[PDB]
């Protein structure tokens, strides 16, 4: 009676590549989710394991699945400053305007973390910008 | 007199209360008041301090500390992986019980001390810098970064 949901959040919080594959050999339910919403991919995304985030993709996660906040895999890896990550979401069809509870896109987290170059990756995949996305302390010519 | 309203967040088991005794008690010891009277910056000045710990599971209390907060030590314990992510939770429900984004906080590295540390230095520096606001690490076995972490929060909420 082993919760295997529960486990795979386990396993990729703490970016262990064997036991999130070994779980989800087991039918680990890929999408499953904690008390907050967050899913294996929240978890992958915001601890910044790039190769965690490309195995769960590989296997059906759900890139847009919101948590409690509205916040998106995609949110996170913004905020906190994963470039690769960012645009390996994007890739696999990551909603760039989806926006949380609050009305924040990606962007808005990422300028106000003071991530530029996530706003101007986010901004090739076509990310809505306004007077309201102001910048904390922090290619051009494609965007321009 | 001017008073500051301190709320102390974050996960079951991270040290919340023991940082608080440690910032209120006047002697070392081997019934207190959490109202306490300094002088900071050569003003006199009042902490009123509230402590979540009993009531982190409690969301509709948990909710009424925020109300009421003026600023707040997110505090993660460094061999507690779940807390220090935890502590991204705690913002954005401060962040929509307020209906701010530039809410006066401190994130504070908890047990210091330990050997057993699986949270580094600089993961914590980087979440703090994209959050804005300051970290602190602490121990209050070796008394270790509690003054400051409370003082830094009293002066962002002066910086607000």
């Amino acid at each position: 009676h082993m919760d295997l949901g529960k486990k795979l959040l386990e396993a990729a919080r703490a970016g262990q590549d064997d036991e999130v594959r070994i779980l989800m050999a087991n039918g680990a339910d890929v999408n499953a989710s904690d008390r907050w919403g967050w899913t294996p991919l929240h978890l992958a995304a915001w601890w910044g394991h790039l190769e965690i985030v490309e195995v769960l993709l590989k296997r059906g996660a759900d890139v847009s699945a919101a948590d409690l906040h509205g916040q998106s895999p995609l949110h996170l890896a913004a905020m906190v400053g994963h470039l690769e990550i960012v645009e390996v979401l994007l890739k696999y069809g990551a909603d760039v305007n989806a926006k949380d509870t609050m009305g924040a896109t990606p962007l808005h987290l990422a300028a106000r973390s003071g991530h530029l170059e996530i706003v101007e990756e986010l901004l090739k995949n076509g990310a809505d910008m306004n007077a309201q996305d102001k910048f904390g302390k922090t290619d051009l010519a494609e965007i321009l | 007199m001017t008073e500051y309203k301190l709320v102390v967040v974050g996960a079951v088991g991270v040290g919340k209360s023991a940082l608080t005794i440690q910032l209120i008690q006047n002697h070392f010891v081997d019934e207190d008041s959490y109202r306490k009277q300094v002088v900071i910056d050569g003003e006199t000045c009042l902490l009123d301090i509230l402590d979540t710990a009993g009531q982190e599971e409690y969301s509709a209390m948990r909710d009424q500390y925020m109300r009421t907060g003026e600023g707040f030590l997110c505090v993660f314990a460094i061999n507690n992986t779940k807390s220090f992510e935890d502590i991204h939770h705690y913002r954005e429900q401060i962040k929509r019980v307020k209906d701010s984004e530039d809410v006066p906080m401190v994130l504070v590295g908890n047990k210091c001390d330990l050997p057993s540390r699986t949270v580094d230095t600089k993961q914590a520096q980087d979440l703090a810098r994209s959050y804005g606001i300051p970290f602190i690490e602490t121990s209050a076995k070796t008394r270790q970064g509690v003054d400051d972490a409370f003082y830094t929060l009293v002066r962002e909420i002066r910086k607000h």
